[PDB]
């Protein structure tokens, strides 16, 4: 009896001919952890599917690209319904044969049932409520799901081959639920911190930056144009450079009245890029918000203020225009990356020979037991630790400003237009941290101990590494992967405990 | 050591029967120790200033593992520099007082040329090494 | 502490979800405990409106 | 220079000369197994080894002994191919000779009789392929070599985290090859403990009592003696002048009429120098210092015969008086020093509840087997069997070696079990480390980790096979009659063959060969795992063992390891690595004698290497081979520093030897971040083989080594010329030198044609030589999949340009030009196997008849009269491949169905429709039909057509052999007949068959003709038997499972192109999912108009520091430049001079390389063929750390007449306008990995439901819906999505009733739900209610 109820509170009665112990009633409820049925996962679910996800910048933010093949199998009962409603099928059994035949008539029916019918998209570890979002489906020839690029930030989706799931809201309630609560356009703010989560990610921000930036001297310097409309005309026809200092007439608005639109027109001192850009920004925003340089930081604060002044609707359609345009100008720019972009300081080898004799100094003191042994380790580790801060802020002065170019008069220097710099300063990708490993030497590594090793990686990625240098770089990399493998488990348990008590 | 080069100091010319505590020598070593202490304090300040820009500027999720890795090294390092400053300050009290220059375990005297090499030395070469041996043995 | 606070829940069904199931039922079955639903977890378990 | 090198020569940068070429990469697998299955006339590991241990087996003292003679391996029942189609395991019958001897009763031994039973059969044992795999059920499997803790004794820590005191602890572990573990460990109190296995801790001294050591002998062994004399009155003491170090004086210490040290002054070097130089042997002391000392031996009262003091009892100032009056002059004490030699074992004795031998032997028995009473016979036998039985314990040779090594012994071999000395010496050493003399080991070091592999691991599975048959043999030999039973009656077959079938069938170390890729196979066969039997567990350790250890240098790869939940728990074998005789890991080095660097190589195991000081790979040596610089970067004892010219004892062999085969295939690796590098060589193995075998424009040099050593290619056995070249076969007429004396003849290589791989990819060989071409031994005769001309080509390089393209490469997504899909070049060929089974059910037998209820002739068109689909029919989703029907009688149809059958007159069949149909969406060509039929069920029509065709085909193949082999053999007879009787025209008129008669004058040529005669008649006869067995094997009943009558396997060849969704990546860990496929019209082009194939995103490169992908792209750009240059000159037909002049310039480039080249190659016929092969691009080699340098790359850009930037200006294909700024363009070798979309894409509306839980379940491969786990529910709870949640876990899944009410509503066009209760919860209620719990639903 005891083995029947909860086997294991005895000697563990084993099953017939099979070494394994037999699972009792109590063990049919218990598990890992608790009730299996309510534990992930979690119950499988009809009307669903998945595949690899891809991009699709052509989407409006409230829609998504869904394979023809998937949608047919998914909505099968819906198609069977609408088909005989309009009289195209004699009976359901005919409808079955129709969509099995993949008769072209069905596609036109499917587009009816698809229109105002949201679906739910979900990507791998569902972390916050923005992990499921509702989109309006757009039929696609192809077997991949197309995902509007701005939500990629929220999902922590990259395209390293990740797949997402779909879910069909069946009931009338689920449709009205998915549209007013889970819909893309209703959740543009993170519920954790009021800031926009549908911030422009990377490619799209690199676009505007290059656009609303100025260089010392190029085509179009200083001329004047009636307004943004004719400012665009100037660039597309190759008369003006995107980034040239220019006064143009603009008309900004300001609702400083009692909820009422006030107009102001002024001759602002700007560049062609910022001129072209204002044509997007809707009405009541000030031209000051687009008059700066627009990095990743400032580009999202701009979207935010649009929300808190005009409301949901204008911000949404605004945010679409930003994406379409940001992608476009990135392409026109012809920005790229080659070997010659990662400029090493000319002084690097100098810096080395100084710290190389300093290590030769601390060695001289160690020799035949002058100074103790452990001292020398931490003495040298200090003289190395300084030089990396020297090499870093050496290249960073060269990399930052050394595009030296002239305007009509003598000479002048400005923020570089070198490819790899623009990326980090704007925030599109890479950080002064990462640059420090491409151009300058890449730090010191530590052995499995954690105890940082007394001969740093003196080479960088633009140079080769040698045998030992790579072998030293190994530990930090493996522990790095190992760590972030665990940072998945730790988050999961922490969030789990927190919702159980809330 | 480039330490003597940065300053306009030349290796000390110890005379035959030269003593150890005159007005000029303690005024000389007081300046070096004060200058040495002041440089480290400026280094600790620069470190803290660099770390806050990283804490203020937010990196992109992809370069977070590289920024986080680099942020931790500075922090560990920063705390190491702060300990050293307290050690020099402790050594600055030994100069002012009258208990500097000898091994703390046995009364044996620590070398003059050895102390110019590591003014923070607490033990003689014999006693210090055995401690590292017990260490590797008492630890691992 | 959060982990201990959650351990005390009015609904016994919620507890048998994430706590140790064997102990929960026994402790609750002898007591003749009545669950009124009210919480979220349990209504999801039994499949009615959250 | 060779023959398939003369065809196409890879330009090799890199300066260090290759001194040792990469050995056979499959050495390990082939070597290890060969050792296991092979006659060894001695004990060395093998099947022989296992036998000699357990044998001779002897009956229960009945003097009826069964001894082991020898063993044989029968011929394979089916060969590789045969065994694969059918589904048997590729095995050989094991026939072992046994001799049964009987001793008279009672006998001064010798035998009444012995029957020498011939070879009893004990199962078939699997056999290894030519390429290191096994076949288990027609399916190729690999046995991954294992990594486990080396046998021996190891002293460990458990520092820090223990108890929150710090303190540390120290433990020793004795890990034998077979038998119980012996652990010795301390605790906080510094008490020594022992535990067998991980069992109950016990006071360590208990085992000494079990070895018949009493308290007195325990003290004598681990402690010294301090002798106290009572001379005159009250106490003198024998003094060792050293004992007083690390302590302070206890009183006025004086001797020799002079006080050396007074009370309170620590005894230092001063005090001990005085005693030693003044020779102080004996000193007088007070009676109070012995108030604490512990007496060593036993001392009894000479008068009263009573016990004064028991050994290991502490004395007092009063107890001394009691043994002074009894006449005792000596009192022996323990030397106790809490710095040097600690009083550890003494305290343990005071914690030991035992006293005598049987006391402990019981305490040991009751620990191992609690709950039952101890016995004298039980306790004695148990302990003797644990560590002292030859049967139940063995350290092996490796165990005995590391054991003696760690203890500083001399012997390298000795006892196989532990002795009283072994244990004491270990207990001694554990104490020593805690005392400060000696250091501890670490588990991670590759001198304490050993590698086992198939040959060894199978030995153990045979060994376990015998120990469970031995009990059985002893049992029969107990009662056995006279001359009736023989050594076969007792030995069963299943028990032996099962214990080994268990292994190769299901085991953590036996897995399906990772075979999508010649690299994938070779990278799998070279693989390590610390999991499974005898190793660590994922839930156990623990970062120390996972992390990369210094000892991996040149043995294990640091970078090729999985990226998942077991990182560092796998690893991959390094190029030059090899397994030590004892099973350690050694690596090749170069002997630096004095100041010259020799080229004589030495293999140094992990322990051997530490001592020496090894130079570095990159070291400049010139002239005689002196180190060029006076100081060279080297590494010695685990660390790395600058060293003197003549201090280096050895030097690295190659710049490559630290990585793996996978890692070495990445060019410009040195420039790639370690993180991304891992991902690179991780994804390289996932490369699906392409339609057209390309070749890497950017290479490393290793690709030729991987292609050949992996089996996929056909490598010439013997050198000669090609007689006949077929897409099927290739015949090589052997040269005279290599050709054997008799049988003459030719080597004929039959090629593998289109056939299913393990991953449903296609594995197809193609001829890479032409008619009558010269080939030498070890030449490439035919390319495998994704190999070209002998090089490993896992993909296809293309013109790639880094730039944003309107966002269609937003994350790492890839943007591909139409030109690629039109050229069918990333098109990929897949082969699926779909099978149909005719079973036997309780209702009846299933028929494969083409008579299928309720189907039109439209189906049976693609089906023959018998019911099988025709070969060659291109079918898509829904088409029927094999018509099949199952007995299902009396349907019990409903009213409205009967009327319907009556209206249209359908004969409601007494058979169900079960036919095998093509899965919806996948579509391909039928390329093969197999039929397997039960022995004794009648072969249907089509089945007989097939088995008739296999017969006609097999005869044509075999006869083709004889026809070619005759003429090949006869051609030698003609030439030897010409040597002493040459009648050229006279000879070949008459029938060639009428030659055997012709002789020769007195000479060996008469004995040579005799040789060719012998081997002729054998071909004549060997043909006959090869035809017989082949024919029987076809017609013989094909054996299937129980219940199954006959099976039809259809093999489909689906040809999948490439579409958005497919995962692709370059070799540098740059993943990406192809996003849109653009018109060539829309592609970025340059002023010459030539579009670019792929447009990658520049943002993926800086963040992920994989900078090699840029170098690759540029070098590739320059490599195509030389191609386009030659292509112009080759189309101009310029003539040999201008062509050869240009190529020669390319192969030098700047100076200092290793390449070398012409003009030796025959300045015409050979030179012209080369030029062709280069016009597609010039294959370059960037070795791993010996790679090309920027200057050499830029220099080749100049020669190609291409910009040094590597960048050009481009023009947008849409607007036609220029792209501001130069963009990079170049050629990057790229792989398509088999996460192909139309494998990932699943969808389900309503499907099958699981029986137990009415829950969507994949049953007909319409796979289960997505699982909606716990976390996804919190999602809906955070929204208000109350109904979306209800519907999600009610009607969409668990509600058996709700789901249909809903579905019916859906087509009626009413979106509602009538939910009710999920069945998942209803079963909980019953599950609960069936325990003692009354659970109700209250109220309303
Ligand atoms: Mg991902
Ligand atoms: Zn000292």
């Amino acid at each position: 009896v005891d083995a029947l109820l909860d086997n294991g509170r005895r000697g563990r009665a084993i099953t017939g001919s099979n070494k394994r112990p037999l699972k009792s009633l109590a063990d049919m409820i218990k598990g890992k952890q608790g009730r299996f049925r309510q534990n992930l996962l979690g119950k499988r679910v009809d009307y669903s599917g998945r595949s690899v996800i891809t991009v699709g910048p052509y989407l409006r933010l409230h829609q998504c690209g869904l394979p023809k093949k998937m949608a047919l199998e998914l909505f099968k009962p819906f198609i069977y319904g609408k088909l005989e409603l309009r009289g195209l099928a004699t009976t359901i059994k005919a409808a079955k044969k129709m969509v099995e035949r993949e008769e072209a008539v069905v596609w036109d029916i499917l587009d009816e049932v698809i229109r105002e019918h949201p679906v739910l998209l979900n990507r791998a570890p569902t972390l916050h409520r923005l992990g499921i979002q509702a989109f309006e489906p757009v039929l696609i020839e192809g077997k991949a799901i197309q995902l509007h690029p701005l939500v990629c930030a929220a999902y922590n989706a990259d395209f390293d081959g990740d797949q997402m799931a779909v879910h069909v809201p069946l009931t009338l309630e689920a449709q009205l639920e998915a549209r007013a609560l889970m819909m893309s356009t209703n959740n543009i703010l993170s519920p954790a911190n009021g800031e926009p989560i549908i911030v422009p990610s990377q490619d799209v921000v690199l676009g505007l930056y290059y656009m609303t930036r100025d260089c010392v001297n190029a085509k179009g310097e200083g001329m004047v144009l009636t307004g943004p409309k004719e400012a665009e005309r100037l660039y597309r026809s190759g008369l003006a450079s995107l980034h040239a200092r220019v006064k143009v007439r603009i008309t900004e608005y300001e609702k400083d009245a009692n909820g009422e639109l006030v107009a102001k027109t002024s001759l602002k001192d700007t560049t062609v890029g910022r001129a072209i850009l204002w044509m997007i920004v809707p009405k009541g925003l000030p031209y000051s918000i687009v008059n700066q340089a627009l990095g990743k930081k400032a580009i999202s604060k701009m979207l935010n203020t649009c929300y808190r002044i005009l409301g949901l609707k204008p911000t949404v359609i605004f945010a679409d225009q930003i994406m379409y345009t940001g992608f476009a100008y990135a392409a026109r720019s012809g920005a790229s990356v080659g070997i010659d972009d990662m400029v090493i300081p000319e002084k690097k080898h100098e810096i080395i020979s100084e710290a190389e004799a300093e290590v030769a100094e601390i060695q001289e003191q160690f020799q035949s037991g002058l100074v103790t042994a452990g001292e020398r380790y931490n003495k040298v580790i200090d003289i190395w630790a300084a030089a990396n801060d020297r090499v870093s802020k050496a290249m960073m002065d060269n990399l930052q400003t050394e595009t030296v170019i002239n305007r009509d008069g003598q000479e002048e220097k400005q923020v570089s237009f070198n490819s790899i710099y623009m990326m980090a300063d704007s925030g599109a990708r890479g950080s002064a941290a990462q640059i420090r490993q491409l151009a300058g030497m890449r730090g010191l590594m530590a052995k499995p101990d954690g105890s940082i090793i007394e001969t740093p990686i003196t080479a960088n990625f633009r140079e080769g590494l040698n045998v030992l240098q790579y072998f030293i770089s190994t530990h930090g990399a493996r522990k790095g992967l190992a760590d972030t493998a665990l940072k998945t488990a730790n988050s999961g348990y922490l969030t789990r405990r927190l919702v159980d008590v809330a | 050591l480039s330490i003597l080069a940065i300053a306009g100091v030349e290796p000390y010319q110890e005379k035959p029967g030269e003593e150890y505590m005159n007005e000029a020598q303690l005024a000389h070593f007081r300046r070096i120790l004060e200058a040495w202490r002041n440089q480290l304090r400026d280094e600790v300040d620069r470190t803290v200033t660099h770390m806050q820009d990283e804490a203020a500027n937010f990196p992109d999720p992809v370069d977070r593992a590289a920024q986080e890795e680099e942020f931790s090294l500075e922090l560990r390092n920063r705390d190491r520099e702060r300990k050293l400053i307290k050690k020099i300050e402790k050594t600055l009290k030994k100069v002012e007082d009258e208990d500097f220059g000898y091994c703390e375990s046995c009364g044996v005297e620590i070398g003059i040329r050895r102390l110019e090499a590591r003014p923070t030395a607490d033990l003689c070469i014999d006693c210090k090494t055995l401690a590292e041996i017990r260490e590797k043995q008492m630890a691992g | 502490g959060i982990t201990k606070a959650s351990l005390a829940t009015e609904s016994f069904i919620s507890a048998a979800s994430f706590q140790e199931t064997t102990r929960v039922l026994t402790e609750a079955a002898v007591a003749g405990k009545r669950d009124e639903l009210r919480g979220l977890k349990e209504n999801v378990i039994v499949g009615r409106l959250i | 220079y060779s023959y398939t090198e003369k065809k196409r020569i890879r330009k090799d940068f890199g300066k260090r000369p290759q001194v040792l070429d990469v050995p056979y990469l499959l050495s390990i697998q082939l070597d290890s197994f060969q050792k296991f299955i092979e006659q060894d006339p001695e004990g060395q590991y093998g099947l022989e080894a296992a036998f000699r241990s357990v044998f001779p087996i002897q009956s229960y003292s009945g003097n009826s002994e069964l001894q082991y003679v020898s063993y044989r391996l029968g011929e394979p029942v089916f060969d590789v191919q045969e065994c694969q189609i059918r589904g048997v395991t590729y095995s050989a019958p094991l026939r072992v000779k046994l001799r049964l001897v009987i001793y008279e009763r009672e006998a001064p031994e010798g035998t009444v009789k012995d029957i020498k039973e011939q070879e009893v059969y004990m199962g078939e044992i699997p056999l290894m392929t030519d390429n290191g795999t096994f076949v288990i059920n027609g399916t190729e499997r690999v046995i991954v070599s294992q990594l486990h803790r080396s046998p021996g004794v190891f002293f460990d820590s458990d520092k820090g985290k223990t108890h929150s005191s710090g303190k540390v602890l120290y433990n020793a572990r004795i890990i034998p090859y077979r038998g119980s573990w012996l652990d010795f460990e301390f605790d906080p109190k510094d008490n020594l403990f022992v535990r067998i296995d991980r069992r109950r801790k016990l006071p360590a001294t208990i085992i000494l009592r079990a070895l018949n050591y009493t308290t007195e002998q325990i003290l004598d062994l681990f402690f010294e003696k301090v002798i106290f004399e009572i001379r005159d009155n009250k106490l003198q003491m024998e003094l060792v002048p050293e004992r007083l170090r690390g302590e302070t004086a206890s009183f006025d210490i004086e001797a020799n009429g002079k006080v050396y040290v007074e009370k309170g002054r620590r005894i230092t070097a001063r005090h001990i120098r005085q005693l030693e130089k003044d020779d102080v042997k004996l000193i007088e002391v007070p009676v109070e210092y012995i108030a604490g000392k512990v007496v060593a031996k036993d001392y009894i009262d000479e008068s009263t015969g009573e016990l004064i003091c028991a050994a290991n009892m502490e004395l007092s100032l009063d107890l001394l008086a009691k043994l002074s009056q009894s006449g005792h002059k000596r009192i022996e004490t323990l030397f106790t020093n809490d710095l040097d030699h600690g009083p550890y074992i003494s305290e343990t004795l005071r914690v030991d509840p035992t006293n005598d031998r049987l006391s402990a032997l019981v305490e040991i028995y009751r620990m191992m087997r609690p709950g039952e009473p101890p016995t004298r016979e039980a306790a004695e036998s148990l302990f003797e069997n644990l560590f002292f039985s030859e049967d139940r314990y063995d350290l092996s040779a490796v165990g005995r070696m590391k054991f003696n090594r760690s203890l500083l012994r001399e012997e390298i071999e000795g006892s196989g079990i532990l002795s009283k000395d072994d244990i004491i010496d270990v207990m001694k050493k554990l104490i020593d480390i805690r005392n400060g003399k000696g250091e501890v080991d670490d588990i991670d070091h590759l001198g304490n980790r050993r590698i086992r592999s198939v040959g060894e691991m199978a030995e153990n599975q045979f060994r376990v096979g015998l120990v469970r048959v031995e009990r059985a043999v002893k049992e029969r030999l107990s009662l056995g009659d006279l001359d009736t039973l023989m050594p076969q009656d007792m030995i069963n077959a299943k028990p032996i063959s099962a214990a080994v079938k268990e292994f190769f069938g299901s085991s953590q170390l036996s897995q399906f060969m990772d075979q999508n890729n010649p690299l994938s196979e070779i990278t799998h066969k070279r693989r390590i795992s610390a999991l499974g039997p005898g190793g660590l567990t994922r839930e156990r350790a623990g970062f120390e063992v996972r992390d990369v250890h210094p000892t991996h240098y040149g043995r294990v790869c640091p970078i090729e390891t999985p990226e998942g939940p077991n990182i560092g728990l796998i690893n991959s074998l390094s190029v030059y690595a090899q397994t030590n005789e004892y099973g350690f890991l050694e690596t090749p080095y170069r002997k630096v004698t004095d100041g010259v660097v020799t080229d004589e190589i030495h293999y140094l195991s992990a322990i051997e290497e530490g001592n020496y000081v090894i130079a570095q790979a990159n070291s400049n040596l010139d002239e005689e081979g002196h180190f060029v610089e006076d100081l060279v970067t080297c590494r010695s004892k685990g660390e790395s520093s600058l060293f003197s010219r003549d201090q280096v004892d050895y030097m690295d062999v190659s710049t490559q030897q630290v990585v793996s085969v996978g890692a070495s295939l990445i060019p410009f690796l040195e420039h790639d971040d370690a993180n991304r590098a891992l991902m690179g060589a991780n994804m390289q193995r996932q490369a699906v083989p392409t339609l057209r075998a390309d070749k890497p424009l950017v290479g490393t040099g290793m690709e030729r080594a991987v292609a050949v050593d992996s089996g996929v290619t056909a490598v010439a056995k013997r050198g000669g010329v090609v007689q006949y070249v077929d897409a099927s076969r290739i015949v090589i007429k052997v040269n005279e030198d290599e050709m054997y004396p008799g049988e003459a003849g030719i080597d004929i290589y039959n090629l593998t044609k289109y056939t299913r791989s393990n991953q449903n990819t296609c594995i197809n060989q193609m001829p890479c030589v032409s008619l009558g071409e010269p080939v030498e031994r070890g030449d490439v005769l035919a390319d495998g999949p994704s190999t070209d001309l002998g090089e490993l080509a896992l993909g296809q390089n293309m013109r790639v340009a880094f730039m944003p393209w309107n966002g269609y490469n937003f994350e790492d997504s890839i943007l591909v030009s139409e030109r690629v899909v039109q050229e069918d070049r990333f098109t990929t060929i897949h082969i699926q196997e779909l099978a149909c089974v005719s079973r036997d059910t309780k209702l009846g037998p299933e028929e494969i008849t083409a008579d299928i209820p309720n189907v039109g002739e439209a189906a049976l068109s693609k089906l023959d009269e018998s019911g099988i689909v025709y070969i060659g029919a291109e079918v898509t989703g829904g088409d029927i491949l094999v018509g099949k029907v199952t007995p299902k009688g009396e349907t019990q149809l409903t009213p409205e169905e009967k009327l319907l059958r009556a209206i249209f007159g359908e004969k409601a069949s007494d058979v169900k429709d079960s036919s095998l149909r093509v899965p919806n969406g996948v579509s391909g060509t039928v390329i093969d039909v197999q039929v397997f039929t039960r022995d004794g069920v009648e072969k249907d029509k089509r089945a007989l057509e097939i088995e008739e065709m296999q017969l006609k085909q097999a005869k044509k193949d075999l006869s083709e052999e004889l026809q070619i082999l005759e003429a090949g053999l006869f051609s030698r007879i003609r030439a030897v007949l010409v040597a002493g009787g040459v009648e050229a025209e006279k000879l070949d008129k008459l029938p060639r068959d009428r030659w055997l008669e012709l002789g020769l004058t007195d000479e060996e040529k008469q004995n040579q003709l005799e040789q060719l005669a012998e081997q002729y008649d054998e071909l004549k006869h060997e043909f006959e038997k090869k035809l017989e067995a082949k024919r029987r094997k076809i017609t013989q009943g094909d054996d299937l499972a129980p219940g199954v009558l006959k099976i039809v396997k259809v093999y489909l060849a689906v040809k999948r192109r490439i579409q958005p969704g497919d995962k692709m990546a370059g070799r540098h860990g740059n993943k990406g999912v192809i996003s849109k496929i653009n018109p060539i019209e829309d592609m970025p082009y340059d002023e010459n108009g030539t579009p670019v194939d792929i447009v990658l995103n520049p943002l993926g490169v800086p963040s992920r520091m994989n900078i090699g992908q840029i170098l690759e792209t540029h070098l590739g750009m320059a490599a195509k430049g030389i191609g386009d240059k030659i292509n112009a000159m080759l189309k101009q037909q310029q003539e040999v001079a201008k062509l050869r002049e240009f190529i020669q310039r390319a192969y030098d480039l700047g100076a200092d390389v290793r390449q070398k080249v012409d003009l030796s190659t025959f300045s015409d016929e050979e030179v012209m063929r080369l030029a062709e092969n280069l016009r597609k691009g010039m294959p370059i080699a960037t070795p791993v750390f010996d790679g090309a340098k920027e200057a050499e790359i830029k220099e080749l850009l100049k020669l190609g007449d291409l910009p040094t930037s590597g960048q050009i200006r481009l023009y947008d294909g849409r607007t036609g306008e220029q792209f501001e700024r130069p963009v990079t363009v170049g050629y990057m070798y790229m792989l398509k990995l088999n996460h192909l979309v139309d494998d990932k894409m699943h969808a389900r509306s309503t499907g099958s439901y699981s029986l137990v839980t009415q829950q969507p379940l994949g049953g007909k491969a319409q796979f289960g819906g997505q699982r909606f786990g716990e976390m996804e529910v919190w999602a809906l709870e955070a929204y208000g999505a109350a109904y979306t949640l209800q519907e999600m876990l009610t009607v969409k899944s668990d509600d058996v009733n709700g789901r249909t009410k809903m579905y019916k509503n859906i087509v009626d066009g009413n979106h509602q739900m009538e939910p009710g209760m999920p069945e998942s919860f209803n079963v909980l209620l019953k599950e609960i209610r069936s325990l003692g719990i009354n659970i109700e639903l209250e109220d309303e």
